[PDB]
């Protein structure tokens, strides 16, 4: 082969093949292939070229030699031939390509379930089916995780996995293709992606079916190693774009498949009209292609009822999302009399109110000038334009939060039938992507800063871990760093200690009444400052801007109304009245106020606080990664832009992973564990007097004749490179396979001997029957019958004595049920008085503890204000002692 | 069967509750310890402040003497 | 290393292949002459 | 009747090992609460003696220069 040919970076394609001519000191003057181009680079700038017989070549660490433009022909190779998986060693990397192909069946399912790596093809199922395997044979928790940008693919990941395990983990019920009968639970299952699409994604610059919420979902499995029980777990969502929507940018799905969807009776039911009637649709109707919005309506809907809704609670949610679209409708217009708002369009209050049967007196003044309790008084509050516009905004948010929250713990109590217990889990991660448009504000930071995270998570286990492992065995090894690291970042944005980071500032600066997020973002600029990670403004001081550097890319933000999101005000007069709603519906929806501020807990820390919590969850069970690769941000088919994917993969740091994958050890096992499983293929040569294991491990490793660099052997774990054991112990299964068969004969031919017999019983049966049936088919039509039908009942049967005596038989079951019934209401009553009693002395103690801490603290204010009193005669005091000495 | 499963199942989730109920106890303990930390580092302060305060007391006194 | 374990199987292997063989040759052999006496009792039961 | 002996049994001896461990962190919670309070009790003195302590020196420096 031609040395000399070389990977020499290009503009349009990233790199491209070249042939060099001749060197120089420290650079090499080349030929572009393609147009034969003469260009000089430096010798750390090309890279070495892809062997023809390593083109499209599977798994990364079977690759000749590490080029990051080998990888990328080969992808693009892949991409234009449209396999689009490929391997890199323990994790599989995707990329989307725009449009649907038949690279799912049933006979593919078929086909790859149970089957080892290295006999198949790649595709996601061999993932779902490898991570079903391990949690089955090791009884542990384990994890499917998808990542990527907001364009992606994710979502179609998904689906694919939870398809995939809707089969695979099922039971058998003892009663073939897609159409087939699933259980009751993955049929909810199978239905909970599209219920929670519509309410949930929405049409972005990046994507068209953009999640704005995160999710992660589990299946529970029994000792069999068959699915029992689901649940389907969901963070905060980017709930602010939905009335304030930004240039070609659309709501939540379900607004405008009900819109367009409604019958005329359903439209006058809900008071509903046309598009382009509602002051929160900026833009007006927005399109969204491949979508039909009136036949999806029709699929949500019946969606909802496969999930066993009845039809009022369908027609519930429809009154509800109609009052948050009607109520942008409440127009305001200010009397400059008094800086108080008015309500020409009471009309548009008059409509919301009845939707939620609430009076529109209360209704009308509440949001104008409202009365509002503040500790010991109750005030009439000045209500501007702005503030009644906020208050109406802010109810809709509420509405909104609550209807979401019941359509969540709705579709998990359809699955909260199953019992307790079980034997472990597998989950699926599914976090909204890297996400940036024109506007950068706190309700997109938080995904970006998780995505991050979830990448400093994977340096960890990728990286670290292993050093810590090999490290613990004390194994012949040499530590290395490459530096993925983004901690400084982490540190900036969280509080673990000080100095305080944006979320301890813009939480600090919220509380005080007196700052504002100009007060928040000059402390930030201040105490932040020179961080490496942080940036101040972009001169524009004024429009409160900085900035965060991120591992995809620098990122500046906008400051604006942050306060109000951590703040959450809500008018808690409205807020009663739709507490005590007409509709037993909106009434269960506003049963907790709890949450009212008319000025509690910051959403920082109660994101931290669910944070920490799944992260627990990822640091407990074993994740399996699949990583999704943008190929271009047109949303196009086959296009493919070279700086994108090279960028995202440089980033996701393969390159590195994949390097320390084939450079040490990836398989370990147990020496007692290696002895059992392998023992016979040295039996011979292993001793049968009790040992150290490691000595017996050592003989077979010698009898098998490995080199010493495949292998370490630990005081506990011996590492072994990539899977040598599995091929090993297809060797040993191919061993036994030839008694195996002849066993399996053997018990065969025993199930068969038994049907046989079985078959013998019901055959004799079956004759009897048939003798029965034809003497009794022959002769029926024989007139006699039918006096002998009308005199037989005289005659026959005396009756009486065994009905006498069966009443008798029941009537003493019926007393022991009885006697059994009054001792267990005996028992009951026992421990009725005794909780009543134990009750009431609760209630009593509870009263006196009240009244002991009014009395207290009504003191401690007293003496609180008789310190301020002293201390201030104090200072007077002081004062008095300076005159005097100054005097003196 | 059926009463295996039942009873299994009380078993499991009567179980659970109260060894999350023994989770509290670890972090109890843990609490407590730390606490009890904080009282030996406090009487130390205790200790070392009263000692400074007897001392400029004696000063006091010495220098009110000398005057 | 994995050649060289090959290179020695093989040579054990191919022995042990004209050992089964010559087992092979042996029971076509014996299947044979099973076939004649069997033919001859054909011919017999025919006769009688 | 003997499965239902057996776990009913069973159900029974780690209901009341486990209502000891409750007891136990019920200890543990009181204790816990106590030594908060000494805390706190302790941070008082603390509080006091520093001040004491800050007053005296200040005392001490006013005679000082007075002298
Ligand atoms: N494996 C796939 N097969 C077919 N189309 C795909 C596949 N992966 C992605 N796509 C295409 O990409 C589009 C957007 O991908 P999506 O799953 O929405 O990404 P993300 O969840 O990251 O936003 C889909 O509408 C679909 O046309
Ligand atoms: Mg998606």
């Amino acid at each position: 082969s031609a040395k000399k040919l070389v990977w020499v970076p290009s503009e349009k394609h990233g790199f491209e093949a070249a042939s060099i001519k001749e060197e120089k000191g420290d650079e090499v003057t080349v030929e572009l292939q393609e147009n034969g181009k003469k260009v000089t680079l430096s010798k750390d700038d090309i890279q070495k070229m892809n062997p023809p017989k390593f083109s499209k070549v599977e798994d990364m660490a079977e690759l000749t030699c590490l080029n990051e433009a080998s990888v990328l022909h080969n992808l693009r190779e892949r991409y234009f031939s449209g396999l689009i998986y490929t391997y890199s060693g323990l994790f599989c990397v995707v990329v989307n390509p725009y449009k649907q192909l038949p690279i799912y069946s049933e006979k593919i399912i078929d086909m790859y379930k149970g089957k080892k790596r290295h006999e198949m093809p790649p595709h996601i199922y061999a993932i779902a089916d490898t991570a079903y395997r391990s949690m089955l044979q090791d009884r542990e928790d384990q994890s499917i995780l998808c990542t990527g940008e907001s364009g992606a693919g994710k979502t179609e990941n998904t689906k694919k996995v939870i398809q995939y395990l809707a089969v695979v983990a099922s039971s058998h019920k003892g009663k073939q293709g897609p159409s087939f009968s699933y259980g009751e639970l993955e049929k909810q299952l199978l239905q909970a992606n599209p219920i929670l699409e519509a309410f949930g994604n929405a049409k972005t610059v990046k994507n068209d079916n953009s999640s704005r919420f995160g999710k992660f979902i589990r299946i529970n499995f029994d000792v069999t190693g068959y699915i029992v029980g689901a649940n389907i777990e969901t963070y905060l969502l980017e709930k602010s774009r939905a009335i304030r929507q930004a240039k070609d940018e659309r709501t939540f799905h379900i607004f405008y498949y009900l819109i367009a969807g409604a019958s005329e009776q359903m439209r006058n039911d809900l008071l509903l009209e046309g598009f382009n009637n509602y002051t929160f649709l900026s833009n007006g109707h927005v399109p969204i292609p491949a979508q039909q919005d009136d036949e999806m309506f029709q699929e949500t809907l019946e969606a909802m009822r496969i999930m066993g809704f009845t039809e009022e609670e369908q027609t519930s949610i429809l009154r509800v999302v109609s009052s948050v679209l009607q109520l942008g409708n409440i127009v305001f217009k200010k009397e400059r009399n008094t800086d108080q708002a008015s309500m020409p369009d009471n009309t548009a209050a008059q409509k919301v109110c009845h939707l939620m049967g609430i009076n529109v007196t209360d209704f009308t003044r509440s949001i104008l000038t409202p009365r509002i309790k503040v500790g010991r008084d109750v005030v009439q509050k000045a209500q501007t334009k702005e503030q009644a516009d906020f208050a109406i905004e802010a109810l809709a948010k509420a509405k909104f939060e609550r209807l979401f929250r019941w359509i969540l713990t709705r579709v998990n109590k359809a699955l909260d039938k199953t019992k307790r217990q079980g034997a472990s889990f597998l989950g699926i991660l599914d976090i909204a992507g890297f996400e940036i448009f024109e506007i950068n504000s706190f309700e997109q930071l938080c995904i970006n800063y998780t995505n991050e995270k979830l990448q400093q998570l994977f340096n960890h286990t990728m990286f670290i871990l292993e050093q810590e492992e090999y490290q613990r065995e004390g194994i012949e090894w040499n530590f290395i760093d490459f530096g993925l690291d983004l901690q400084p970042c982490i540190e900036l944005i969280e509080r673990p200690t000080n100095p305080p980071g944006v979320l301890a500032l813009l939480d600090e600066e919220c509380w005080f009444p007196k700052a504002t997020d100009t007060s928040f973002v000059e402390k930030l600029i201040q105490e932040q400052g020179n961080h490496p990670k942080f940036q101040k403004s972009k001169q524009l001081k004024d429009k409160t801007e900085f900035c965060i550097l991120h591992y995809a890319g620098k990122v500046s933000y906008n400051a604006s109304a942050w306060l109000t999101k951590n703040m959450d005000p809500l008018n808690d007069n409205v807020t009663s009245l739709l507490n005590q709603s007409s509709d037993k519906f909106v009434a269960d929806l506003w049963k907790d106020v709890d949450r009212i501020v008319g000025l509690f807990r910051t959403v920082g820390q109660l994101y931290k606080e669910q944070l920490t919590k799944l992260m627990t969850t990822l640091r407990n069970t074993n994740p399996n990664f699949v990583r999704c690769i943008i190929p271009n941000h047109e949303k196009r088919a086959g296009k493919l832009d070279a700086h994108l994917v090279l960028e995202q993969l440089r980033c996701n740091g393969v390159l590195e992973g994949i390097r320390i994958c084939r450079q040490g050890f990836p398989n370990r096992i147990v020496f007692q564990e290696f002895r059992q499983r392998y023992e016979i293929l040295a039996a011979n040569a292993i001793p049968k007097g009790f040992m150290d294991g490691k000595q017996a491990c050592i003989l077979m490793i010698k009898a098998l004749e490995l080199d010493p660099n495949l292998y370490r052997i630990g005081q506990s774990k011996i590492f072994f490179r990539t899977g040598v054991l599995a091929h090993l112990e297809e060797e040993r299964d191919l061993k036994i396979t030839d008694v195996i068969i002849a066993f399996q004969a053997q018990c065969r031919g025993y199930l068969a001997r038994k049907a046989f017999a079985k078959r013998q019983q019901q055959l004799t049966a079956m004759k009897v029957i048939q003798r029965n049936c034809a003497a009794y088919l022959k002769l029926r039509n024989w007139q006699w019958w039918r006096l002998f039908t009308k005199v037989k009942p005289l005659l026959q049967v005396t009756r009486q004595e065994e009905e006498m005596q069966a009443k008798d038989e029941e009537l003493q079951r019926t007393k022991e049920r009885q006697q059994k019934a009054e001792a267990e209401l005996k028992e009951l009553e026992q421990k009725h008085t005794q909780l009543c009693e134990e009750k009431n002395l609760l209630q009593e103690k509870l009263q006196a503890e009240t009244e002991l801490y009014a009395e207290a603290e009504e003191m401690r204010v007293r003496l609180a204000a008789k310190k301020q009193e002293l201390e201030e005669i104090l200072h007077e005091m002081e004062a008095r002692i300076e005159e005097e000495e100054e005097r003196s | 069967e059926e009463k295996r499963r039942q009873l299994l199942k009380q078993l499991h989730e009567h179980e659970t509750e109260l060894e999350d109920e023994r989770k509290q106890r670890a972090l109890a303990a843990a609490a407590k310890k730390k606490l009890e930390v904080d009282v030996k580092d406090l009487e130390s302060q205790v200790d070392s402040v009263n000692k400074a305060r007897e001392e400029a007391i004696k000063q006091l006194r010495k220098l009110q003497a000398q005057m | 290393s994995n050649l060289e374990k090959k290179q020695k199987k093989f040579d054990q292997m191919l022995a042990e292949e004209k050992n089964i063989s010559s087992k092979y040759a042996d029971e076509r052999d014996r299947a044979e002459a099973e076939a004649r006496e069997k033919e001859t009792k054909a011919l017999s039961l025919a006769r009688a």
